[PDB]
């Protein structure tokens, strides 16, 4: 049994806490121990509340700093929004808003010669 | 608010800092690979030449030459790959400039999210930053609708907009902004009878010329 | 894994390999970059919808039958029959080599697809530009007919034939 | 973006014929687009001026 | 309500006809 180990870290800027992910390993053969499709995760507790993905682990699970401890959770794709469909009713915008979206794109590299 | 968005988020220009970081890392690793011995007795040709005589030092010099040639070949291969990537990125940026700054593109999600109005380019050290001014509906309301109006035994369809109702009354309004107008012959056109259309309703289509002609 | 692949368990081989330099740093960096690039591609492709929209329980849209593209709860994974056929028709650590899983699972991709389908069939093109305005599907079809240069009456006078042809086309 | 979340005037980007709408479908390693388009027929001859 | 509005005659084609 072998596999690479990755270190989940919130950054030394925030805290020194860290959780280790043994990729593909089933930890039945090597404080909270949690098994995921991406491997076994030690040092992070599985929270059942779904949040946005902060640090991607794999197989739909991500980790983040709770604020206090490193929590693992199934990422949420978005908030549910049921649309009231009807063959005799419509929704029309009585207003509007002008927004300005910022976009960035690289155009050139550093010209180099050896 | 654009300036506040650019100031509060330090990682907003990460897509542009990444290329500079990659070039710096490539140059750094290409400089550091010189210390590699590549299986030779030393990494410095000066010592390799000073210690040994040409006959037996030729093999070591050839080993180091092979190693450094392979390293430079890999470096230039990675450079060509990244250059192709940045060429694709520059083509995309030029297309965006042409289709958003020099005009208005009906493309639904090219010049930012929402109905595009206009754009403004801004310079950057190694890229371009686009300020996509867009139009987003808001504050919507429910309404009752029908695909046509049955009047005088004839079907009436809207030239522009849709029929809407708030109870006991009907109006025409453009789809992207609520502006109720009276249903008249100026904003509707007739096509066939009103028995074939599904879900048609009956309402008075006021003739704008009848009151004055009477 | 450079050690496992090139040398394996040979410690003298590892010592000899350490003389070659930082080739393996570049190798691992490129592999992780490719992985992150594939993940970013999947995200940019399948996460374009803002929120997970829902579909009404009454699956009637003026004669148009979407049962072949809408999800079917009659099976474990909430995938449409067309998606099930597409998945069935496609077939899918060894001494260093490993295959990392994607971030978005097949179920999450199917949920994104179902949200996109619900949005498209329930609010026209508006959900991709702002608030999802609920609009009838025959009126969406009239909008698009006008978009292709055909008047709305051409639709409203053939709605039945058009819906039948669309169902036959999906079949 | 172009076909699903809207209606494109591009004559050949969202399938053959005049494009009405498109529906995405997931796949293990890709996406399958079902382009619903409009195609005329019965091109009768007429005299024009 | 409009800014910069000006004045000019807007003829109605129904008047000369007098239907
Ligand atoms: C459309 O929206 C704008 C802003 O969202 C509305 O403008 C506001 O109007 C109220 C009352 O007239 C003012 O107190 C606010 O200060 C206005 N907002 C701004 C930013 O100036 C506008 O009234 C809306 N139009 C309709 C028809 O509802
Ligand atoms: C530390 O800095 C990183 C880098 O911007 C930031 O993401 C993180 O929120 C910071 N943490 C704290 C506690 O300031
Ligand atoms: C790990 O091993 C246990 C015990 O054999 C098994 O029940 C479980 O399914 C395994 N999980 C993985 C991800 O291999
Ligand atoms: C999440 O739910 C599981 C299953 O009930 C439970 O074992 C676990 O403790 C829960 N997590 C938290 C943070 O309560
Ligand atoms: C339309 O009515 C539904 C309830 O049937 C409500 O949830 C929805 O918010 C209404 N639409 C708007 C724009 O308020
Ligand atoms: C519907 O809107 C019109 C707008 O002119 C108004 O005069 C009428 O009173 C409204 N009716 C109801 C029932 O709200
Ligand atoms: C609208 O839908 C309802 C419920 O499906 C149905 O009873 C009604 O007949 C429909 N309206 C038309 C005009 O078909
Ligand atoms: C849609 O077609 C399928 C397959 O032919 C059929 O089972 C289903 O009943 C149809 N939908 C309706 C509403 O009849
Ligand atoms: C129109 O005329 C051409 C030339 O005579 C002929 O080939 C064509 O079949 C005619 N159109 C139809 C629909 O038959
Ligand atoms: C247009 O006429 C109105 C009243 O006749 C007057 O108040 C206004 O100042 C005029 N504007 C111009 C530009 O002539």
């Amino acid at each position: 049994s072998f596999g690479g180990v990755s270190v989940i870290t919130p950054g030394t800027n925030t805290s020194n806490q860290v959780a280790v992910l043994y990729q593909g390993v089933n930890c039945t053969e090597v404080s909270n121990v949690f098994q995921t499709r991406a491997g076994c995760l030690i040092g992070a507790e599985y929270v059942n509340n779904s949040y946005e993905c902060d640090i991607p682990i794999g197989a739909g699970i991500c980790a983040s700093y709770q604020t206090q401890s490193i929590i693992a959770y199934t990422m949420s794709l978005g908030a549910e929004n049921s649309v009231a469909y009807s063959n005799n009713s419509i929704a029309i915008p009585t207003n509007f808003t002008i927004s300005v979206t910022t976009e960035i794109l690289p155009v050139s590299m550093t010209k180099t010669s050896v | 608010k654009i300036q506040d968005s650019l100031s509060s988020t330090p990682s907003a220009l990460g897509k542009l800092q990444d290329v500079v970081n990659h070039n710096a890392q490539a140059l750094n690793t290409l400089v550091k690979q010189l210390s590699s011995k590549f299986g030779a007795i030393s990494s410095v040709l000066n010592d390799i030449l000073s210690r040994l005589d040409p006959p037996e030092a030729e093999v070591q010099i050839d080993r180091l030459i092979t190693g450094r040639l392979q390293s430079l070949q890999t470096y230039v291969t990675q450079q060509l790959i990244r250059a192709a990537e940045i060429r694709a990125s520059a083509n995309l940026a030029a297309t965006k400039m042409s289709e958003c700054v020099l005009g208005q593109s009906k493309r639904v999600d090219f010049c930012g999210k929402g109905y595009h109005l206009m754009s403004f380019p801004q310079s950057a050290p190694h890229g371009v930053v686009f300020l996509h001014v867009t139009y987003v509906p808001a504050q919507e309301k429910n309404f009752t609708t029908a695909p046509a109006i049955c009047h005088d035994g004839k079907a009436h369809f809207p030239r522009e907009g849709v029929f809407v109702s708030n109870g006991t009354h009907w109006f025409v309004t453009q789809r992207n902004f609520y502006e109720p107008q009276i249903i008249t012959t100026d904003n509707t056109f007739v096509s066939g009878n009103c028995d074939v259309v599904i879900g048609i309703v009956n309402n008075t289509v006021y003739d704008p010329l009848q009151p004055e002609l009477d | 894994d450079c050690t496992m692949y090139i040398c394996g368990d040979s410690t003298e081989c590892s010592n000899l390999l350490l003389q070659y330099g930082s080739f393996c740093t570049q190798l691992k960096r490129a592999l992780t970059g490719i992985a992150v690039e594939q993940d970013k591609n999947t995200q940019e492709v399948f996460a374009q919808v803002k929120q997970i929209y829902k579909t009404p329980p009454i699956k009637y849209f003026g004669g148009f039958n979407f049962s072949q593209i809408l999800p079917d709860p009659s099976k474990p994974s909430k995938r449409s029959p067309i998606e099930d056929l597409l998945f069935n028709k496609v077939t899918l650590k060894f001494n260093g080599l490993t295959v990392l899983p994607p971030l978005l699972t097949d179920e999450m991709i199917a949920q994104y697809t179902s949200a996109l389908l619900a949005g498209t069939i329930t609010s026209g093109w508006t959900f991709g530009a702002g608030p999802a305005l609920q609009i009838p599907f025959p009126m969406q079809m009239a909008y698009r007919f006008n978009g292709i240069g055909v008047t709305q009456n051409v639709l409203y006078e053939n709605q039945k034939l058009i819906a039948n042809q669309f169902n036959s086309a999906i079949g």
